[PDB]
Formats: structure tokens, C-alpha cells, sequence
């Protein structure tokens, strides 16, 4: 949530996506790279079990 | 389940336009989705989607 | 008194780290020039705090919105290592892990 | 019935080919660059599996108990260590004759189990 509240106060103050990309939350994969990753879909429902 | 007045049942008896196999789809069941007449192929590493 | 005051300037808004003296300032640097005097005038700095949170910095007339990036990366023991002890007597003040990135 | 590989020729490195003895009758092996003459040990020279049934289980690593992309299971307890966890798949191998028989890998390091059920 952190990340959520400072991403909605931006053009206020300079928070943007790059600041997602550098705090190692979002990560750039690749198709190559896509054949390793186990990916979901929705955190609400496919993280519990 | 259709009742008598369901309007894809009037254009499906009446041959007009549609097939019973499209109320399936609509309605029930769309089913298996085949490519070269197998089931969806394996086109990353033994999987056939990241997820 | 012991709290983490730790913050990371850029090339451009690199700071004195002693404080302005008129016998440790010279004059030696000269819009190709605009960008090379504000390297040793603009840059003694006041955090403030606001209500929302955030911070920013306040060297002057303009004020840089800074973040204060929580990375638990490097987490370095910051220390006032001056020379008067055996070999560089690092006071135990605070260890750096927040990461402060000003822009403009 | 073995599996004959390559062998090489001490003083040079190259690749030994069979010669028969036909003076005292026995196997030797012989190099085309070298007059170098040794002994063999095995007495056959080619073999061939047609069917060609081969133990996918060797060719397992247990280096693939640490792949996010694999299935586990501790229904299946490890056979060595009695770790529950395992990762189990089927055995990849192009060429497999009709098989779709499962290989199970210990999900525990240095443990690096690969067994078949
Ligand atoms: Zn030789
Ligand atoms: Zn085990």
C-alpha cells in the first residue's frame, strides 16, 4: 500500500512509475525470460489455496 | 430449459439462422478449443501459457 | 537526536560537506555555463516534513519534492568516522537504509 | 549387452580403431597416425539398441528440485531422506517411445534424489 498511496498523490509531487521500476516491485520479463516465470493473474484469488 | 418463447429457439426450429450447437455456446458450455484439430499445443516449454 | 537523516543527491545537486566558510570558498567555475556555476552556489539544507508525509529539500528560492526510498539493499552503518582516535573513530549515529532522491 | 564407447590413443590422442591378431588370434586396438598397438579388454566392438529402451531417470538433475515452474507434491515423501516435499514431472525426452510415467526430484538441497514410481 505504500506504493499504491505515494503512485496517487503523484503530479503533486514527482512519483512515477520509474520510482515502481527502481524499488524492485515491477520487473521487466521478456518472452524469453517468460518461459521461467510462474505468472498469476488476480493476487485476490490466485495467491490462496 | 428454453422456454416457448425464447428467441434463439425460434430462429433455430425455424432453421432461419443459428444452430442448437450456438446455444450451447451462448447459454450452457462454449467447450474445447482445438488448433489443427488437437488440443491447445505446448507452445512455451511443456505448458501452454506462464500461468 | 538518534534518528535516520540519511539522503542521496545527484551529480547535480552534490552539497558542501562542511559547512560554508569564506576561507574554504574560491571561485573556479564560470546555457552551457548556466548548469556549471549552480554546482557550488545552490548547493546549509533544511528537510522539511509535511503533513502528507513527504518531504523535500530547501536550498533557496526552489524547492526539490524528494522521497524518502525505504531500500533495504544497502544497508551501510553510517558512522562519523573523523581522524582522532586509533583509525577513524566512527560514531555509532545512525545506520543509512533510507535512500532521500531529490529532483526537480 | 554394454554400451562401447570412444577410446584414445595414449601417445597421441587420437581415436583408437579395433585390429584383429592374426598371428596369436586376440584383439587389439590400433591408431591410423600412430604404430601404437594395446591390448583389448571387451572383446565387442559395436553394439546398437533398436528398440533403444533408455533409463530417462540418469538424465535427470537434481538441480531442477529448485524450478518455480514445476509441480509439487508431498504426497509423495522422498524415498532417500523422507523429505515431504517433491517436484514431479513427466520425462521431457523427445523420442520417449509412448510413456507419460512420472519422475520425482527431492525439493531438499545436497539431498538431490530422483526416483521413479
Ligand atoms: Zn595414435
Ligand atoms: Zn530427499
Amino acid at each position: 500500500k505504500r506504493h499504491i498511496d505515494q503512485l496517487k498523490e503523484r503530479e503533486y509531487n514527482n512519483y512515477s512509475w520509474q520510482d515502481l521500476v527502481a524499488s524492485g516491485v515491477v520487473e521487466y520479463i521478456d518472452t524469453l525470460e517468460e518461459e521461467t516465470v510462474m505468472l498469476a493473474m488476480t493476487p485476490d484469488d490466485l495467491q490462496e489455496k | 430449459s428454453l422456454s416457448e418463447y425464447n428467441n434463439f429457439k425460434s430462429m433455430v426450429v425455424s432453421g432461419a439462422k443459428g444452430s442448437k450447437i450456438n446455444i450451447s455456446q451462448v447459454i450452457a458450455v462454449v467447450g474445447q478449443q482445438n488448433v489443427e484439430g488437437k488440443r491447445i499445443p505446448f507452445g512455451f516449454k511443456h505448458r501452454t501459457l506462464p500461468h | 537526536g538518534n534518528d535516520l537523516y540519511f539522503v542521496k543527491l545527484p551529480n547535480f545537486l552534490s552539497v558542501e560537506p562542511r559547512p560554508f566558510d569564506p576561507q574554504y570558498y574560491e571561485d573556479e567555475f564560470e546555457e552551457e555555463g548556466r548548469t556549471r556555476l549552480k554546482l557550488k552556489v545552490e548547493n546549509n539544507a533544511r528537510i522539511v516534513k509535511w503533513s502528507d508525509g513527504s518531504m523535500s529539500l530547501h536550498l533557496g528560492n526552489e524547492v526539490f519534492d524528494v522521497y524518502k526510498a525505504p531500500l533495504q539493499g544497502d544497508h551501510n552503518h553510517l558512522f562519523i568516522r573523523q581522524g582522532t582516535g586509533l583509525q577513524g573513530q566512527a560514531v555509532f549515529k545512525t545506520k543509512l537504509t533510507f535512500r532521500p532522491h531529490s529532483t526537480d | 549387452p554394454g554400451f562401447v564407447g570412444i577410446r584414445f590413443c595414449q601417445e597421441c590422442n587420437n581415436m583408437l580403431y579395433p585390429k584383429e591378431d592374426k598371428e596369436n588370434r586376440i584383439l587389439l586396438y590400433a591408431c591410423r597416425n600412430c604404430d601404437y598397438q594395446q591390448e583389448a579388454d571387451n572383446s565387442c566392438i559395436y553394439v546398437n539398441k533398436i528398440t533403444h529402451e533408455v533409463d530417462e531417470l540418469t538424465q535427470i538433475i537434481a538441480d531442477v528440485s529448485q524450478d518455480p515452474t514445476l509441480p509439487r507434491t508431498e504426497d509423495h515423501p522422498c524415498q532417500k531422506c523422507g523429505h515431504k516435499e517433491a517436484v514431479f514431472f513427466q520425462s521431457h525426452s523427445a523420442r520417449a517411445e509412448d510413456a507419460m510415467r512420472l519422475y520425482y526430484v527431492c525439493t531438499a538441497p545436497h539431498c538431490g534424489h530422483r526416483w521413479t514410481e
